[PDB]
């Protein structure tokens, strides 16, 4: 990943792995993981940007 | 003399970048302006020039095929080496880096290490090839177990009738016969037990007549009683043997 | 309005190099001869798609029964059975008769000599690329290398 | 046809112990984009101060970019760690590193070096810093250890040359004889001297 | 392998025409009272939603618009065509109000901030721009597409912007820096079409390759919807979790969100008067109810298409 990465900090994401192709599994509607990140931070980042 | 290359090098050079300026996304002007670069023996204007095409379009795998191919030429080594380090972990999918790159660090490398780089193309899945020519190269270093395991994880990605005849061929001709009888079970209990597929029992059924006729007459009678004309046909080779 | 062989060579020609739809630029070439009339003699007569056979007993049959049909309408009738209106009005007349780069070089050479005559006795704000690299990007260095 | 050099506006000037002079207390002037730099050719923040009593009003020259890419004084376009011209370390380190001198590729050069700092932390003088690692084979020997506060002296009075400074004591200017003109020494490129080239005094 | 959701499949009922252009994008009014559309006849069209009568007709745009998108915290139309103009039309006159200028070539499409009311337009010069509102003031170019962007999508979370464009690339950006974070390059041809879940902080980018769905903030890639082998021109996703994937050759395919399953393929008919070749989905919504589904068809037509009550689950079973 050194080599995707040149000059770039370790912050950005890089896609490089075979991992990173495979698609995951199949998994339930009603989980916290596929979540929104719910009002009071939405709109402490709306008042932010 | 030397002015008026200087002034022909000039000229040609004011030409090759006015076609760049004209037309950027052409990559043939870079290419006939880096070849012309390295037909003056200046390697690291050629390399500004390929770096500057790559910068320009990285996707094209002619200017990486001939960058590559321009460091090879000349003595740089290390740097056809991360010029290919590059080419892998930009574009893996093409094929073609990957074979010329292990045949540089095969061939003119000459270095056994290259192999685990070459484990890094196994972490991608790639075609049915690469995994005959890693068994072909694991052969050519005499090794025998490595060459197992790659087949062993040929058979688990890439299941085929043929992929597990082939198998059978190399365990048997790596005289590993406990090895063949154990893999000709497991293609039968796994690969097509239930689809009929009728060609693995054939391998099966020769290899039980090169080692005992009894079970290829009982491989070749329970291949008649599961099915085709290929089935019968070893039925009657076993009948008449 | 008469044609001459030569210029039905000349028309041919023309016609062969500048293609079908220039006919002034065909016309320039021949003298005293306009567009419209080099137009209407290649689709009259000089055209190679211009049947000029016999009629068969098939195309004089449809030809007496077009001309049955459609009174005297020759360019209707004539692209129905293949041949041009004078070609079957003519032949319809006589059925019925028979029923009754160095200049370039050489200005650098010269102003090579110029130059060294000038020699012997601004930039304009360009790029000089005999100097120096025109625009240096360094190869990415990564896990070898050990310079030469 | 959107590519172009990026005006370099900040402050805390980057200079010697030499050319700042000897007072703590310094009464520094700051315009925004006032002049162009002597090299590149970028405006920038031009600081003006007088480094002590009788000298000159010293100005910053070079624009910041050019000077944290050769790690050298604004001013007096010597090396920090050192005092020495540019010329003189890159011999005795390395030389191998060079520039463009054609305008187009100057200025292209320079913005790329521009934005790969402003991609870094911000304060550091390339990998150049990091062949700079080995010292003291012979700069240090030559190396000065006291301000050399001569060079903050003021020009020569060109109306005493010819002998009509009608001001006398009351010109700022220096009443004495110059150096001699024959000398190579009083040549001095500007760019000469930042690029490392024929210096006479390297 | 869990079991699909039954969705109740979709039928045709009515299909609106009178536009003299290709109608190449949908907007919905917030209040669900009318709808909008933009079409190449350089005129965009306010149509009643229920009735489906012709309200009202503006004409100002010198060439094709392409986007039209509704402002849901102000009384404004924001129009984008390919004039390199984006217009601000106040609604309370009917005219147009403010001009947003400096695209170098034709824009794409467009998509408003929820909360902030800045305005991000994708062009074809490779460029998005983020625009302020009230200044018309050009506070960001955001850069490093190689192609022309084909859409921009806009949310009030972490990523704010997302563009899909030619050069099969997805860029996840940063509003306040104006510099990309995420590339995803896992798609082979254009991406055309990118549709942003309302509840499960998940999107899903359509390409004629294949549809990809993905899962916020880090672009990491969750399922690959196969099939549909066409040139998709847009997406939407409903609220109950259909997702509607219509393409260039005027096929359309209903899927679910979940498991990503095919379950519906309706490919309508034409115009009267009207070639094969001029059948295609240009752009499609839902409307507030989330159950009416209006599609721009490339006949000059705007066809709507309401939910079947009648079906069941044993008439029309799930496959697999
Ligand atoms: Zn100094
Ligand atoms: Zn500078
Ligand atoms: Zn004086």
């Amino acid at each position: 990943d050194a080599i995707a990465r040149q000059g770039q900090s370790k912050d950005k994401v890089i896609y490089s792995k075979y991992t990173d192709l495979v698609p995951k599994e199949v998994m339930n509607a009603d989980d916290p993981d596929l979540q929104r990140p719910d009002e009071e931070a939405i709109k402490e980042i709306t008042e932010k940007t | 003399d030397e002015e008026e290359l200087n002034d022909y090098k000039l000229r040609k050079r004011k030409t090759f970048e006015d076609n760049i300026r004209k037309n950027r996304t052409v990559i043939s002007n870079w290419i006939k302006y880096a070849q012309w670069e390295e037909s003056l023996k200046e390697i690291q204007r050629a390399r500004s020039i390929y770096e500057r095409a790559l910068d320009v379009d990285y996707r094209n795998i002619t200017l990486w095929l001939k960058y590559a191919e321009m460091e090879m030429k000349n003595r740089q080594v290390n740097h056809a080496r991360n010029i290919w380090d590059r080419a892998i972990t930009t574009l893996p999918r093409v094929n073609q880096f990957w074979y010329k790159y292990t045949y540089m660090e095969e061939m003119l490398g000459n270095v056994a290490g290259a192999r685990q780089v070459f484990e890094r193309w196994m972490e991608w899945q790639p075609e049915e090839q690469a995994w005959h020519s890693y068994i072909n190269f694991e052969l050519r270093y005499k090794e025998v177990d490595r060459a197992r395991t790659i087949y062993e994880r040929f058979v688990l990605v890439h299941p085929d009738v043929k992929n597990w005849i082939k198998y059978a061929r190399f365990e048997e001709k790596h005289a590993y016969f406990a090895h063949a009888r154990k893999v000709y079970e497991r293609a039968v209990e796994f690969f097509g037990d239930e689809h009929m597929d009728e060609h693995l029992y054939v391998a099966f059924a020769k290899f039980e007549e090169n080692q005992k006729e009894f079970e290829r007459v009982r491989v070749i009678y329970k291949y008649a009683l599961d099915r085709a004309q290929e089935l019968f046909k070893n039925y009657t080779i076993f009948e008449k043997k | 309005g008469v044609w001459r062989n030569t210029e039905d060579e000349i028309l041919k020609a023309a016609v062969m190099k500048y293609g079908k739809n220039q006919w002034s630029r065909i016309a320039s070439l021949l003298h005293r001869k306009s567009a419209k009339q080099c137009k209407a003699r290649w689709y009259e007569w000089l055209d190679p798609s211009i049947k000029k056979t016999e009629w068969s007993r098939e195309e004089e049959e449809k030809l007496l029964h077009l001309a049955k049909l459609m009174p005297t309408q020759w360019r209707t009738i004539a692209p129905i059975i293949g041949r041009t209106a004078a070609q079957c009005l003519e032949h319809y007349e006589f059925l019925l008769d028979k029923a009754a780069k160095a200049r370039e070089k050489q200005l650098e050479e010269a102003r090579r000599l110029a130059a060294l005559q000038k020699r012997r006795e601004k930039r304009k704000r360009g790029v000089d690329y005999n100097a120096e690299i025109p625009f240096e990007k360094k190869p990415a260095l990564g896990f070898y290398d050990t310079s030469e | 046809t959107y590519n172009r050099q990026n005006w370099e506006d900040a402050d805390f000037p980057i200079l010697c112990q030499t050319c700042l002079g000897e007072n703590p207390y310094i009464r520094m002037t700051k315009e925004k984009y006032g002049k162009e730099c002597k090299i590149c050719a970028r405006p920038f923040t031009v600081f003006r101060w007088c480094p002590g009593v009788r000298m000159r009003f010293k100005k910053t020259e070079v624009c910041q970019t050019c000077s944290k890419l050769k790690n050298v004084c604004q001013t007096c376009l010597l090396d920090l760690e050192y005092g020495l011209p540019i010329q003189v370390r890159d011999a005795g380190l390395s030389f191998k590193d060079d520039m463009p001198k054609s305008d187009v590729n100057k200025e292209y050069y320079t913005q790329n070096m521009e934005r790969e700092i402003s991609n870094s932390d911000g304060t550091r003088p390339v990998g150049m810093l990091g062949k700079a690692t080995s010292t003291s084979d012979m700069l240090l020997k030559l190396a000065r250890t006291t301000p050399y506060y001569k060079r903050n002296r003021p020009h020569i009075c060109s109306f005493w040359v010819k002998g009509e400074c009608k001001r006398g004591e009351e010109c700022p200017y220096r009443h004495e004889k110059p150096t001699d003109p024959d000398d190579p020494l009083a040549d001095q490129n500007i760019k000469d001297r930042y690029y490392g080239i024929n210096d006479p005094v390297a | 392998m869990p079991k699909p959701q039954w969705h109740p499949p979709w039928k045709l009922y009515r299909v609106i025409s009178g536009h003299l252009g290709w109608v190449r994008c949908i907007a919905v009014e917030p209040g669900n009272q009318w709808f909008v559309t933009g079409s190449a006849d350089r005129t965009i069209k306010i149509w009643d939603l229920a009735s489906g009568k012709l309200k009202l007709s503006l004409t100002g745009h010198i060439s094709t618009v392409r986007g039209v998108i509704v402002s849901t915290r102000s009384p404004y139309l924001f129009s984008c065509g390919e004039d390199k103009q984006v217009k601000c039309w106040d609604l309370e006159y009917n005219k147009v109000i403010r001009h947003y200028h400096g695209h170098l070539s034709a824009v794409y499409g467009l998509d408003l901030h929820p909360t902030i009311d800045v305005l991000v337009t994708c062009s074809r010069d490779s460029t998005a721009r983020i625009w302020d509102v009230r200044t018309k003031a050009s506070v960001h170019t955001l850069s490093g597409h190689t192609n022309a962007v084909a859409t921009v999508r806009c949310q009030a979370a972490e990523p704010q912007i997302i563009t899909g464009s030619h050069d099969t690339t997805i860029r996840l950006w940063d509003l306040v820096a104006g510099k990309t974070r995420v590339t995803l390059t896992n798609h082979k041809k254009s991406v055309r079409a990118v549709v942003l879940h309302p509840r499960h902080y998940t999107f899903a980018s359509g390409s004629p390759d294949n549809i990809k769905q993905w899962k916020f903030p880090d672009g990491s890639f969750i399922q690959n919807l196969s099939g549909h082998n066409a040139i998709i021109n847009t997406l939407t996703v409903n609220s109950d979790g259909v997702l509607v994937s219509g393409a260039d050759n005027g096929t359309m395919h209903l899927w679910d969100w979940r498991t990503g399953y095919n379950f519906q393929r309706v490919h309508a008919a034409v115009q009267p008067g009207s070639l094969d070749s001029e059948s295609g989905i240009f752009a499609c919504a839902f409307d507030q109810s989330e159950s009416r589904l209006l599609t721009a068809e490339a006949d000059k037509t705007i066809k709507v298409y309401r939910e079947d009550d009648t079906a069941t689950e044993e008439t029309h079973p799930v496959s697999w």
